[PDB]
């Protein structure tokens, strides 16, 4: 609108239109300009040139800020980590993790002298809210409902069973941390 | 004329939609306290420019007064979104443009009154953009914030103001072309 | 003093972090202006004791008193009294990033209308 | 790049405009994806199991 005005409102210029920048040819220059795509018409007055110069600078920063933010997303996503081992868990804090109460898995962590497992225990024992669950079913629910922000430490037998239950949204990752049996 | 009828209707429409926008309190739909001893508040509130009233809660329709001053250089913004001069300067300009159009249909011959209206509508739409930007850029400083119908009236008012500005310039051009024709 | 450490955290714009006991940390987290936070797990596990000179005859009774108060729930009641009952604390680009370009733009559109309406005034006043 | 002709009709100017927008998003998505390919080198896909 401002381009249209500054160009054609003054009749001292008319002799037949002085510029081709009618409202329509202005909605087109401004569009082309924005898409970097050049056009055929170009302002020839001081007024009409302050409207194309601040619009070419606006356009420049906005197009540069789209490419440079689309290249920040695509990159940061390319640095995502799967987190599929105990060591992975121990080295980060975004994803919480815990065990069943009153069983051998919790005791394993409590007693471990192995650095990775000791580190995990030190975190779990003081995490708030509690990362421990009263039943396996509660641990499964917490994994399923937490959008990837909870991982559950449980026996491979239970893990493998749940991996074959609907809705088939959980997985066992990594090797087992120990080797034992039920009696 | 047909070009004049639209201008009168468009001037009125733009002015009406901006006055309603500046007055109504449904600019933003955010989460906040609708009342001036821990308070379990955080209830869904709808805010305008000066008043914030919650949509739900024990205070079904309790309103409050926004506190816009809660260290330097930035302050200038807090004081431009607290007087809201740009939304209000846009109301004044649209009113003044209507006077011009109305005065035009009486005096006549003047021709420069019709232009003045064109400058008072295009600038009114330009004050509106600054007010919109200042609004958005101030809330960000301070979520599922959504915009209401008072924001979209001030956005729709801008569009009608620019179009009446084009129309008023197109009438100014036509008045002067009629003069050149008789010559 | 602890107060000096708190001030340094609060005034340093994120450029100082303070290592202190969890008890003090948790207390300050519930004091205005509610601008600090405890992060991470605790680095160790220990306790505060009532101290007496070595061999003092008072030690035995004091120790039994601590145990009695613990077991009656009174230490827990006191901690809640002084920490919690009295607590005072209860990506895409945004327009903020490109606010300037928009201003500059609307400032060059108002500068164009000034440089165009001025010339118009001149040429019109001259024709008189 | 630029050509020596620009459509001067409404019909023709819509085609020109929806194609300059398409072009823009795709030339940006190439430079932006290429940047992600050169910034973070993953390069790992052999036997896994
Ligand atoms: C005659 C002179 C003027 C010629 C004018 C030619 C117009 C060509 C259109 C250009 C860009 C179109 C961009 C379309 C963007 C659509 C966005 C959309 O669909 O968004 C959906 C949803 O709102 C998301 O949240
Ligand atoms: C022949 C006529 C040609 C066209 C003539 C007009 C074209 C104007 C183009 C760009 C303006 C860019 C303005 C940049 C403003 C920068 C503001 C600045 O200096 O900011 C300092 C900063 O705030 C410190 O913290
Ligand atoms: C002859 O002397 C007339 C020109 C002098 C007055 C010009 C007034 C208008 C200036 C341009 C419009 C500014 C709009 C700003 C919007 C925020």
């Amino acid at each position: 609108v401002v381009l249209f005005l500054v160009s054609r409102f003054s009749p001292y210029e008319w002799h037949q239109p002085p510029n081709e920048f009618g409202i329509f040819n202005s909605l087109w220059f401004s569009l082309g300009a924005f898409m970097q795509q050049g056009c055929d018409i170009s302002p020839r007055s001081l007024s009409g040139r302050i409207v194309g110069g601040v619009w070419w600078f606006f356009t420049l920063i906005i197009i540069s800020s789209y490419t440079a933010n689309l290249a920040a997303f695509l990159t940061v996503e390319r640095m995502v980590s799967p987190i599929e081992s105990a060591e992975d868990l121990a080295k980060q804090t975004e994803i919480a993790y815990g065990t069943l109460d009153s069983g051998s898995t919790k005791e394993f962590f409590r007693r471990s002298k192995i650095a990775v497992y000791e580190k995990m225990w030190t975190y779990m024992r003081s995490a708030e809210p509690s990362v421990f669950t009263r039943t396996t079913a509660e641990g499964v629910a917490r994994v399923r409902k937490s959008k990837g922000k909870f991982a559950f430490l449980l026996e491979s037998t239970m893990n493998e069973y749940i991996e074959q239950r609907k809705p088939c949204d959980t997985m066992k990752v990594g090797g087992n941390l120990d080797s034992k049996g039920y009696g | 004329g047909v070009q004049m009828l639209l201008t009168i209707v468009g001037a009125f429409a733009a002015f009406s939609l901006m006055t309603i926008a500046v007055g109504t309190d449904y600019w933003l739909y955010s989460r906040g306290v609708c009342k001036t001893s821990k308070k379990n508040e955080e209830v869904m509130t709808h805010s305008g420019l000066w008043r914030t009233c919650c949509l739900e809660g024990n205070f079904k329709g309790l309103c409050k007064q926004i506190d816009h001053f809660p260290d330097t250089a930035e302050y200038f913004l807090r004081a431009v979104r607290a007087s809201s001069i740009f939304p209000i300067l846009s109301v004044i300009l649209l009113f003044m443009g209507g006077l011009c159009i109305a005065a035009s249909e009486f005096y006549k011959t003047r021709h420069n009154i019709i232009l003045s209206a064109g400058i008072f509508f295009v600038s009114a739409g330009l004050s509106n953009i600054i007010g919109i930007i200042v609004y958005i850029s101030a809330n960000a400083g301070d979520n599922s914030y959504s915009y209401g119908w008072s924001f979209y009236f001030g956005a729709l008012s801008f569009i009608i103001a620019e179009m009446v500005g084009v129309l008023a310039v197109h009438m100014f051009i036509d008045r002067h072309k009629q003069l050149r024709a008789t010559a | 003093t602890t107060a000096e450490g708190v001030a340094r955290v609060r005034k340093s714009k994120g450029k100082f972090a303070f290592l202190l006991e969890s008890t003090m940390n948790e207390y300050i987290e519930q004091r205005k202006p509610c601008d600090t936070m405890k992060v991470g797990g605790n680095l160790d596990s220990k306790g505060y004791g009532v101290a007496t000179p070595k061999g003092s005859s008072l030690r035995t009774p004091v120790n039994l008193a601590v145990l009695k108060l613990s077991e009656a729930g009174v230490l827990d009641k006191l901690k809640n009294k002084w920490w919690y009952d009295k607590g005072e604390c209860g990506s895409a680009l945004s327009l903020s990033n490109v606010a300037g370009v928009f201003y500059i733009l609307v400032g060059g559109l108002g500068l164009a209308m000034l440089v165009a309406l001025i010339e118009f005034c001149y040429k019109s006043r001259a024709e008189a």
